[PDB]
């Protein structure tokens, strides 16, 4: 038996490795960034027809211009989402302006390694932040180890490898938001086990000049009609 | 008993133009009926497009101006940008209210350029309440300087500002106020903030 | 130090909490205690495990209030702590509301303390099980039982301690619901105790009986004298000798 | 076997294994080079990307107008230490109203870092730092280890496969004190290039530069702004 | 300090550290307590390892108040801590009620203190067992307290080495009509059984409790009693 | 410190071509009693800094202790850095202000003199945290009696020499002795120059009582 | 205080204490909940019934408020704590907002409380699972289910406890639109779902019903016997 | 497993963690200190592990107080912690009792602080040894040595490190009770040069300091020219 | 200072002056005394300006957090209750503020009055400030629940003008706001020196 804060012989913390292992059991989320906006698409795992699909929410609104998609252990993401919302409101209260996506990501990521023997173990949830600020549309990725990066197209979850492989050929810098939505839906259809039917998926976009928006049913069938 | 405050005099003025701002003050430091110095300006450069002026109790002025600069550096390191004039005003309001039950005995004015390149002037009270104006005077001789600005800039009771006209108006109002206010006037310091940065100037007043 | 920590408050691979089963196994060795509810009162009967000849209110029956009494089984040193806590809870309720506490509220308030020890803290649980009797204006005569884990439930006739299962079976056979009086309840208690003890015949020195009854608008808690238990034993012996014929 | 799980256990040979594992954590980071002349101090960093669709991680940070650092190891620990350094510099400037000397900051860093390596249930900081600064005594290059020990260098390289850069620097130490800014930058770039595999080359995407000097605040050059320094190389 | 309990339940429901503490107690020096109609007598054996030891430097029989006395079997260092706490508790009771503490109340408080060390973090149970004597309401008392925290009221008891034979002796000889002098004779006779060597006034200790209070017999009186026997 | 108790009178300071000079008398008065007559109110901080304080004497001794220990500690490192006069001025301002806000002030007024890197420093710190700099300084009643004399000279001739500054100091001390009730005839001078800090005293002033005969 | 980390990650990224809490829940008595059109129904099977016990003291359907109630499965002592926390939260909400709670609000509070015990020092997870039913101010019936790990979902019909998989299989088939058109049909559906597991007929069933503006009502054994007899008469077809 | 915590006795009465800490000091480069008729002289050989480090890096001679000097061996971080502890003790004494702390008092206080770490399982013992030297006009010259166990002693000449025994053998021949600091400065450099092993430890640097009446009671680094004179004398003696 | 607010069939109407003084000296005449908490709530300031501004900013941030968490907008009664609970814990220290809170929600229009002493009362017609007693007269004589939109605008303007005519610390310009079901709008900002010729003739 060993403590929570022991290094491995090749210089890695065991608990972070185990949490990263736990990440790979969640549903697949895919985010794409274009000069017209950012799009987030996530899978739903309906285990029974007696469940209500609308009670599963995996894309939340951090703020009117920032949205988040999560995977891994879902119950742990609530604390991070609450902290992010509180920090954005505090920033607005003090400075009378909107926080940027990078600052929100830093504020959330500073909580990752604050555990010991207060938290007793790492979080084991992976997040994608999509936002629009003075620099334009931006997509950020943050993982349980406390490291965050900026991306052009990212896929997290159990089928991340094949999804990233497909995104490598699909993506180009001149994509339109509509093409991005189509490509993300095609990749999601490829990686899922069930059939994509406008009920077991969730999709959202953030565009300049308008707030965070969640696609309803009718738009979902309209877009899926082409696929 | 012990009194934690004294009054050290001083007058500050700000005028916002089409594409500039001007902040002016006097350089006399006094206490009671004595004169401490004749070379103590009251304008502090915050950023290459933002100036602040403080008057009142001197110790509070010094500590407040150090706190503001520390907070600006903290913000720049955390956010990778230089703070904006509106953000500076909104932060100063919270800083001032933090001491609600032992207030700062300071009068503050902020001048600079906004994000579209136009002049901005914000005025504060010792507790935190702030307001955006077009011109504002504070300190010992505010009551003497304000009606002149209302008459000449606002065109009150009568049947755009150039930079030169604003300069002449500022010099004239301080020359007139040096005649009648006890606490005001050894030299005049003027700071002009424009597209090219911040420029400074000095003028001589009465000495008695 | 992680080396010497014994990890009391953790789950087991089957979903069990081993310290609680070990405490319950400890309780199953203490003296037998029995409780019976009647129409006009309620009674507790306990086995005296102190039988040395050189030994000098009651040994295992405690008074918590004006209206309640309890008896314990298990480890006495923890029973003292729990009894001292029950008295303080009752006094706090009376101070706040200027009325006596109901029975179920008292039982719940103690069981919360018992459960808190089993869920966190790193310490061991209490190894005692209690029987409570009392009177209440909302519900009348009542009888409750508690466990080391914090579980309680009301009953009409129950037994805890050594040989509990045989006593429970005998109670199921012989208890008549809605037709019991104190006089018949005492005889039933004597019969069950005689059939449970590991002695050829019962003796007045090995048992203590307490009765709670309500006379003249006041509750009376009375510990029976030895010369009454002797008469009860003689009556039971005569009835048993004339039972088969 | 049983001497390697805690930071408060001595091995029979008089060693602490958790400190050695924290050392091993630093050796897996990307390379970083630091060197100085009579007038300037320079940090050169090589950045890494997880994939072609991900941006390269930052490795040069602002600590104060005359102090900058470069990182190798765990990122979150680096952020924690950087915030501690920024707070110390702000406190010094508030109380005494003058820049904090670099050596007095390094002493504070070591004092802070030594405490975890002595108490039960705590871990060493698994990050290594290169610190470039300038004060009244000229340029300074400092190097920090997870074991709370620090060194004052003429030139130094840390990270994975950093022995080649160290050999190059040891060969070319003599010219550094006389070189100007441009040649010092090119020397650092050559030393950093000595660590790359033979099939990979330097580019504006994966190279970051940080410079501090006598009349120059700490500046960072990234992306297209490093093009003038790469021009004329080789 | 360790915040976890060092005493835990065994798979058969036993608390084993308590059994080990009683194992420690059963290897201590003998003690005898006898309650008579006029008072209580406590006796203990005080053999010492050498002649260089000062026989009068430390005592086993100690007064708690003017009317309560203690003896022990087990470890001396723990006995000292318990004696200190008992004295402090008696003084607190006197400060509150302006009345000497009854024997049963003191035994209850001391037993509570001894039980606190069985369910607390990072400590071991006391390795001593105590005999308490007192006089209240015109009658005497005699109590015993165990390392677990359970106390009993006795008439005659023996403890320490070979205490089963001592209990048999007391059972066959004790009578409720004894005076205090017959009680002292019986106590010294019980200590005589299973004694090593020749006993004098310097290697036994006796204390008595009656209407006047608690007092420890001087060696001259012990010499007189030994000569009488 | 709600009450001052034993107090000092006034400190004088003036800057010249290559350094600074400070002067103060040698008396500690308890009310109106003139109780201790050989006390020193001038300190040498380090090889380029000197300090002179008026007001409560217990507080001055306490600040002597704190400042001396701080200088010794910072000197032990041996790294080649030392505190300048401005660092001492700023630290004193912070300490005084921080103690003002707790409603427990230090009853003092201090004059810091120094000479470093070819530039001379003369600074003034007050009880409430009011701090500033000037070519000449005087605290207490010297603010009314001696300050006009120093400023009259400094307006005509902005830059003095060492002997002129010295003579100006004795003239101001003589006027203060004539017209101040809590003064004394023995004073002490400290001079900071490129060589270091040099303390000279006790000195005395020659007086004139001719007017007593026209009464 | 005791600050040991009780629950931690394992290789392959599992939390073993939470899994063992799941195992503890899977040994309780079965609880079934059905959401109708104007009625919500809860049903529990009594694991052991004795003639010497009072039923009022061992009820497993509690009332959190005038419009929200819940049933649980697992360790009883833990539920007795969670229920008394939720009651205080409901009263605090009604005080501060001047409005009765929503079913989602209270289930969210309970889920957050249960998740906060799997990431703290010196604590073990709650070994209970919950079904929460109610009506909102607009008249919409609500059914929610809460997990010892801290996750909650909305359902049309559900079952927890031992043998929950078989009851879920039954409900997947027998839950239709026509089977919930009236209160009697919904109650019969709940009873039939419970009958797949319970022994000795309706003697081991506790049933509770809530409507749009009425409080919780416990059905007496005679009504249960009447319904069971009707269900058995329907077998004659 | 009797050697895993500092609060366990071995079945034969030993505390193994303190011995394992001593083994850390035993693998360090030697430092010696000699007390003479009118002062104390410290001398250290500092190993250079690369040519990139500047001269004067990783100094092992500290100034604890105006009249006190310190020389360490072992882990350098622990030594730099103990130096700060000693600085605080001396500062507190001066600000409380009004005069410089005597060396025998500072040594005892630091020794008790060090010993406080060898009793509990929640902390580990220090892995450093050190020497404290002082000179007072009233108390003469004084030299003290402190141990990871916490034991403090007074010496006439001492050596700590890997080459301790050979250095002590060389020091015992000096007859240092009748000669001044100037001779001792050469003799310490000589002893350091002969106890060094250049075929395994390739390169090293000599660091010297003294406290005495020639410094008027201040602890100082040896002036340069004297250092090169001593180095030349030692090298020509070694030849 | 004088601010008034009344509730009628088509919603809520809020009116305020603009002068702020410090003693007998008029600091400014361009103060904005109707604080815009949200696109769906309105508040006023009377007494201390700093206290009103600070505590209503705190209220705005709490309302936004509530809306984010619960996916529904806060109501007027709940917002007033929050504001009342945040100022009761500084009771006796020296705060001075009195505010109307105006909105529209599921129960129709809403108008609450909260002040620092502790009062929190719902109503159909309120006026606060120094010159409120001058506005009660005109407003009471003219108010009815079946007013038209233009008639309500006219009533509010006339009440504020009559208040500033006889009060010395009240003056400047009249700022008017209308709270409807789909948010609030800004109606007008009329100078008193022009209302004088409009009304007198």
């Amino acid at each position: 038996d060993r403590g929570v804060n022991t290094f491995s012989p090749e210089g890695r913390l065991f608990q972070v490795e185990y949490a990263i292992e736990a990440i790979k059991l969640g549903s697949t989320a895919i985010g794409i960034q274009t000069s017209e906006g950012v799009c987030l698409a996530v899978e739903k795992r309906i285990t029974s027809p007696l469940m209500e699909p609308s009670s599963i929410e995996k894309i939340v609104e951090i703020d009117a211009h920032i949205g988040c998609a999560m995977s891994g252990l879902i119950a742990d993401a609530k604390t991070l989402i609450d902290k992010a919302r509180v920090e954005t409101q505090n920033h607005w209260f003090t400075y009378n302006e909107t926080m940027t996506v990078e600052s929100v990501t830093q504020a959330v990521s500073n909580l990752a390694l604050q555990f010991g023997e207060a938290m007793s173990r790492p979080f084991g949830v992976a997040l994608l932040f999509g936002g629009v600020d003075e620099k334009g549309p931006q997509l950020f990725h943050m993982d349980p180890s406390g490291t965050f990066v900026q991306c052009d197209a990212r896929a997290i979850g159990s089928a991340s490898e094949g999804a990233q492989s497909s995104l490598q050929e699909v993506y180009h810098k001149s994509m339109t938001l509509k093409e991005a939505i189509k490509s993300s839906l095609i990749i999601l259809k490829q990686v899922m086990e069930e059939k994509l039917n406008a009920t077991n998926i969730e999709l959202a976009t953030v565009q300049p000049g308008q707030n965070f928006h969640m696609f309803t049913k009718e738009e979902l069938e309209e877009v899926i009609k082409d696929i | 008993r012990f009194s934690p405050y004294v009054f050290n005099g001083g007058t500050i003025l700000a005028i916002a133009g089409e594409d500039f701002a001007i902040v002016a003050s006097d350089t006399r430091l006094s206490e009671g009926f004595s004169i401490h110095t004749r070379d103590s300006p009251k304008c502090y450069k915050l950023t290459d497009k933002t100036v602040i002026g403080c008057s009142g109790f001197h110790g509070d002025c010094l500590t407040l101006t150090k706190i503001i600069e520390a907070r600006l550096k903290m913000y720049k390191h955390s956010n990778n940008k230089a703070m904006t004039t509106g953000a500076i005003a909104a932060m100063l309001s919270t800083i001032l209210y933090s001491r609600r039950f032992f207030p700062y005995y300071v009068y503050n004015i902020i001048g600079g350029l906004d994000e579209e390149g136009k002049g901005a002037v914000y005025s504060f009270d010792p507790v935190g309440s702030y307001q955006r104006d077009s011109f504002k005077a504070g300190g010992s001789a505010s009551a003497m300087l304000q009606p002149l600005l209302d008459n000449q800039v606002g065109f009150k009771n009568m049947q755009p500002l150039s930079l030169d006209r604003a300069m002449r108006l500022v010099k004239d109002v301080f020359i007139s106020a040096a005649e009648r206010d006890v606490y005001t006037g050894d030299a005049l310091r003027i700071c002009i903030v424009t597209k090219e940065g911040i420029r400074e100037e000095t003028v001589s007043l009465r000495k008695d | 130090s992680r080396r010497y920590d014994s990890r009391t408050t953790i789950f087991s691979p089957e979903g069990r909490l081993y310290q609680v089963e070990y405490a319950m196994e400890a309780i199953g060795h203490a003296g037998t205690c029995l409780g019976i509810l009647a129409n006009d009162g309620v009674l507790l009967a306990a086995e005296r495990r102190n039988i040395h000849k050189l030994l000098d209110f009651s040994e295992k029956i405690y008074k918590l209030n004006e209206d309640m009494a309890c008896s314990v089984a298990g480890i006495t040193s923890d029973a003292n702590v729990l009894t001292n806590e029950l008295r303080l809870i009752a006094q706090r309720y009376l101070l706040q509301y200027q009325e006596p506490i109901p029975c179920e509220q008292l039982v719940t308030a103690l069981c919360d303390i018992k459960q808190a020890y089993t869920q966190f803290g790193g310490k061991r649980p209490f190894g005692v099980s209690l029987l409570y009797i009392g009177w209440d204006k909302h519900y009348g005569f009542q009888l409750y039982q508690s466990d080391p884990s914090g579980n309680y439930g009301g009953w009409k006739a129950t037994c805890i301690g050594n040989n509990s299962a045989a006593a429970v079976s005998m109670l199921k056979q012989d208890y008549k619901e809605g037709e019991m009086t104190l006089k018949s309840a005492l005889a039933l208690a004597i019969k069950v105790l005689n059939k449970t003890m590991d002695v050829s015949k019962l003796s007045a020195e090995k048992v203590e009986i307490a009765t709670l009854t309500r006379e003249n608008g006041k509750t009376v808690i009375r510990v029976l004298k030895q010369k009454e238990v002797e008469q009860l034993i003689k009556k039971h012996e005569e009835e048993e000798a004339k039972a088969e014929r | 076997n049983q001497y390697d799980n805690d930071v408060t256990v001595w091995s029979p040979q008089g060693r602490i294994h958790q400190i050695e594992y924290a050392m091993e954590a630093v050796k897996q980071g990307s390379a970083t080079v630091g060197l100085k002349s009579k007038t300037h101090a320079v940090l050169v960093a090589l950045k890494r990307a997880q994939s072609e669709l991900a941006a390269h991680q930052k490795k040069i940070l602002h600590v104060d107008n005359h102090i900058g650092i470069s990182i190798a190891g765990l990122t979150a620990d680096a952020r924690l230490l950087c915030n501690f350094m920024r707070q110390e510099c702000l406190d010094s400037r508030f109380v005494f109203d003058r820049p904090l000397p670099v050596s007095r900051l390094v002493s504070l860093i070591g004092s802070k870092t030594q405490i975890p390596t002595q108490r039960y249930g705590r871990r060493p900081y698994g990050v290594g730092l290169l610190i470039a600064g300038y004060d009244d005594m000229g340029p300074h290059i400092f190097q920090t280890c997870p074991s709370a020990n620090y060194f004052d260098c003429r030139a130094m390289s840390i990270g994975a496969r950093s022995q080649s850069a160290r050999t190059y620097l040891e060969r070319h130490m003599s010219e550094f004190m006389e070189c100007n800014l441009n040649e010092l930058v090119k020397h650092g770039l050559r030393a950093l290039r000595e660590t790359l595999p033979a099939e990979q080359d330097l580019t504006t995407k994966n190279v970051s530069i940080g410079i501090v000097g006598k009349d120059l605040e700490f500046t960072i050059y990234d992306d297209d702004d490093v093009s003038p320094f790469l021009e004329g190389l080789e | 300090g360790y915040s976890f309990s060092l005493t835990t339940f065994s798979p058969s429901g036993k608390l084993v550290q308590i059994e080990y503490a009683l194992a420690a107690v059963a290897g201590g020096a003998p003690s005898v307590g006898i309650k008579a109609a006029n008072g209580v007598v406590l006796a203990t054996e005080k053999k010492q390892k050498s002649i260089l030891y000062d026989e009068r430097s430390v005592h086993k029989v100690e007064p708690i108040t003017k009317h309560i006395g203690l003896v022990y079997s087990g470890m001396g260092p723990d006995y000292r801590v318990l004696v200190h706490r008992a004295r402090k508790l008696a003084q607190q009771y006197y400060l509150v009620y302006q009345e000497p503490i009854p024997t049963a109340q003191l035994v209850q408080r001391v037993a509570s203190v001894m039980q606190e060390y069985t369910q607390s973090g990072g400590v071991r149970p006391f390795g001593v067992s105590l005999l308490i004597c007192g006089w209240n309401e015109g009658r005497p008392y005699l109590f015993q307290s165990d390392p677990s925290g359970a106390y009993f009221a006795w008439k005659a008891t023996a403890m320490g080495k070979n205490y089963v034979n001592g209990k048999t002796f007391l059972e066959k000889r004790y009578n409720e009509d004894l005076e205090l002098e017959d009680a002292i004779h019986t106590a010294i006779l019980t200590l005589k059984e299973s004694f090593e060597g020749q006993m004098t006034e310097d290697n036994i200790e006796v204390g008595i409790c009656n209407e006047a209070g608690f007092r420890r017999l001087t060696p001259t009186e012990v010499k007189d009693y030994l000569a009488a026997i | 410190t709600q009450n001052p108790m034993v107090t000092g009178t006034s400190v004088l300071g003036v800057k010249f071509e290559g350094g600074v000079v400070i002067a103060a008398d040698m008396l500690g008065s308890y009310g109106s009693l003139a109780r201790f007559r050989n006390i020193s109110r001038i300190m040498r901080v380090n090889n380029s800094t000197m300090l002179g304080a008026s007001g409560d004497y217990a507080d001055f001794q306490y600040l002597k202790q704190v400042l001396g220990q701080m200088v010794i500690d910072e000197e032990l490192l041996g790294d080649g850095h030392s505190y300048s006069p401005r660092a001492i001025h700023s630290w004193l301002t912070r300490a005084m202000y921080s103690r003002r806000s707790k409603m427990n002030p230090l009853w003092n007024t201090m004059v810091i003199g120094g000479y470093a890197d070819g530039e001379s420093f003369l600074g003034y710190v007050d009880m409430l945290g009011v701090a500033y700099e000037a070519p000449s300084l005087a605290t207490g009643y010297g603010a009314y009696l001696a300050q006009p004399l120093l400023r009259e000279v400094l307006e005509k001739q902005p830059v003095l020499s060492q002997t002129e500054a010295r003579d100006l100091v004795e003239r101001c001390m003589r006027v203060l002795y004539y017209r101040d009730a809590r003064s004394y005839n023995r004073f002490q001078t400290a001079t900071v120059t490129e060589k270091g800090v040099e303390i000279e005293g006790p000195l005395s002033t020659e007086t004139n009582w001719d007017i007593a005969h026209m009464i | 205080s005791y600050d040991r980390a009780i629950t931690v990650f394992s290789p392959d990224g599992h939390l073993f204490q939470v899994e063992y809490a799941q195992e503890a829940v899977k040994k309780g008595s079965t609880a079934v909940g059905v959401r109708g059109r104007d009625i919500v129904v809860l049903g529990v099977e009594k694991k052991s019934v004795a003639k010497l016990q009072d039923e009022r003291t061992v009820r497993k359907i509690c009332a959190l408020d005038d419009n929200v109630c819940m049933a649980f499965a697992g360790l009883t002592a833990d539920a007795r704590i969670v229920i008394n926390r939720a009651r205080v939260e409901c009263q605090s909400h009604r005080l501060t907002v001047e409005d009765p709670v929503t079913v989602e609000y209270i289930t969210r509070y309970i889920a957050s409380l249960k998740q906060r015990y799997t990431q703290s020092n010196g604590r073990r997870p709650f070994g209970i699972s919950a079904l929460i039913v109610g009506f909102d101010f607009d008249g919409t019936p609500r059914l929610y289910q809460t997990d010892p790990s801290g996750t909650y979902h909305a359902w049309k019909a559900n079952a927890i406890g031992r043998g929950a998989k078989s009851v879920r299989e039954f409900l997947e088939k027998n839950y239709t639109d026509e089977a919930i058109e009236t209160d009697d049909l919904t109650i019969k559906l709940v009873i039939k779902a419970l009958l797949e597991v319970v022994q000795s007929g309706g003697k081991n069933i506790e049933l509770a019903v809530m409507r749009r503006d009425q409080s919780l009502k416990i059905l007496n054994p005679e009504e249960i016997e009447k319904y069971v007899a009707e269900i058995e008469k329907e077998k004659e077809e | 497993g009797y050697d895993l915590s500092a609060s366990t006795f071995s079945p034969d009465g030993r505390v193994f963690q303190v011995e394992y800490a001593m083994k850390a000091v035993e693998n360090s480069s030697t430092a010696i200190g000699i007390r003479c008729k009118d002062g104390v002289v410290f001398g250290v050989e500092k190993l250079v592990l690369s040519k990139l480090y500047e001269e004067g890096s990783n100094k092992r001679l500290f100034n604890v107080d105006r009249h006190v000097g310190m020389a360490v061996a072992g882990l350098l971080a622990d030594a730099r912690s103990l130096a700060d502890i000693a600085r605080e003790e001396a500062s507190n004494f001066r600000s409380n009792f009004g005069y410089n702390i005597p060396l025998k008092h500072l040594a005892d206080r630091v020794a008790m602080y060090v010993h406080a770490y060898t009793l509990y399982s929640a902390v580990r013992p220090f892995g450093c040894s050190f020497m404290l030297g002082s000179y007072s006009v009233n108390d003469g010259a004084q030299l003290y040595m402190i141990d990871p166990s916490g034991v403090s002693y007074g010496y006439w000449g001492c050596a700590i490190g890997k080459a301790r025994q050979a250095a002590k053998t060389e020091i015992e021949k000096l007859q240092m009770k009748e000669m001044t600091c100037r001779d001792i400065v050469k003799e310490v450099a000589k002893i350091i040069y002969i106890v060094h092993d250049e075929v395994k430890d390739k390169a090293f640097e000599l660091e010297l300091s003294w406290v005495g009446e020639l410094t008027n009671g201040r602890h100082e680094i040896v002036p340069k020219d004297i250092r090169e004179e001593a180095e030349k004398y030692a090298k020509e003696s070694l030849k | 200072t004088t601010t008034l607010a009344f509730k009628f069939r088509h919603g809520v109407i809020v009116a305020a002056d603009s002068r702020a003084t410090a003693g007998a000296y008029i600091a400014s005449q361009t103060v904005k005394k109707v604080i815009e908490i949200n696109p769906y709530l309105l508040g006023t300031m009377a007494g201390g300006a700093a206290d009103c501004s600070f505590w209503e900013r705190l209220l705005a941030r709490q309302c936004r957090i509530y809306e984010l968490r619960n996916k529904e907008r806060i109501s007027v009664a709940a917002a007033s209750k929050l504001l009342a609970n945040m100022v009761y814990q500084y009771k006796g220290m020296g705060l001075s503020m009195g505010t109307m809170i105006c909105g529209w929600d599921k129960r129709g229009p809403g108008l609450y009055y909260v002040d620092s002493e502790g009062n929190r009362i719902s109503g159909a017609t309120f006026s606060v400030g120094s010159g409120s007693v001058y506005a009660y007269g005109v407003m009471d004589r003219g108010y009815s629940y079946d007013l038209e939109v233009e008639q309500a605008y006219d009533l509010a303007r006339r009440a504020i003008y009559q208040a500033t005519y006889r009060d010395a610390y009240s003056g400047g310009a009249v700022n008017l706001y209308h709270v409807r079901e789909d948010g609030w709008i800004r109606v007008s900002s009329d100078n008193v020196a022009d209302l004088h010729e409009k009304y007198s003739g």
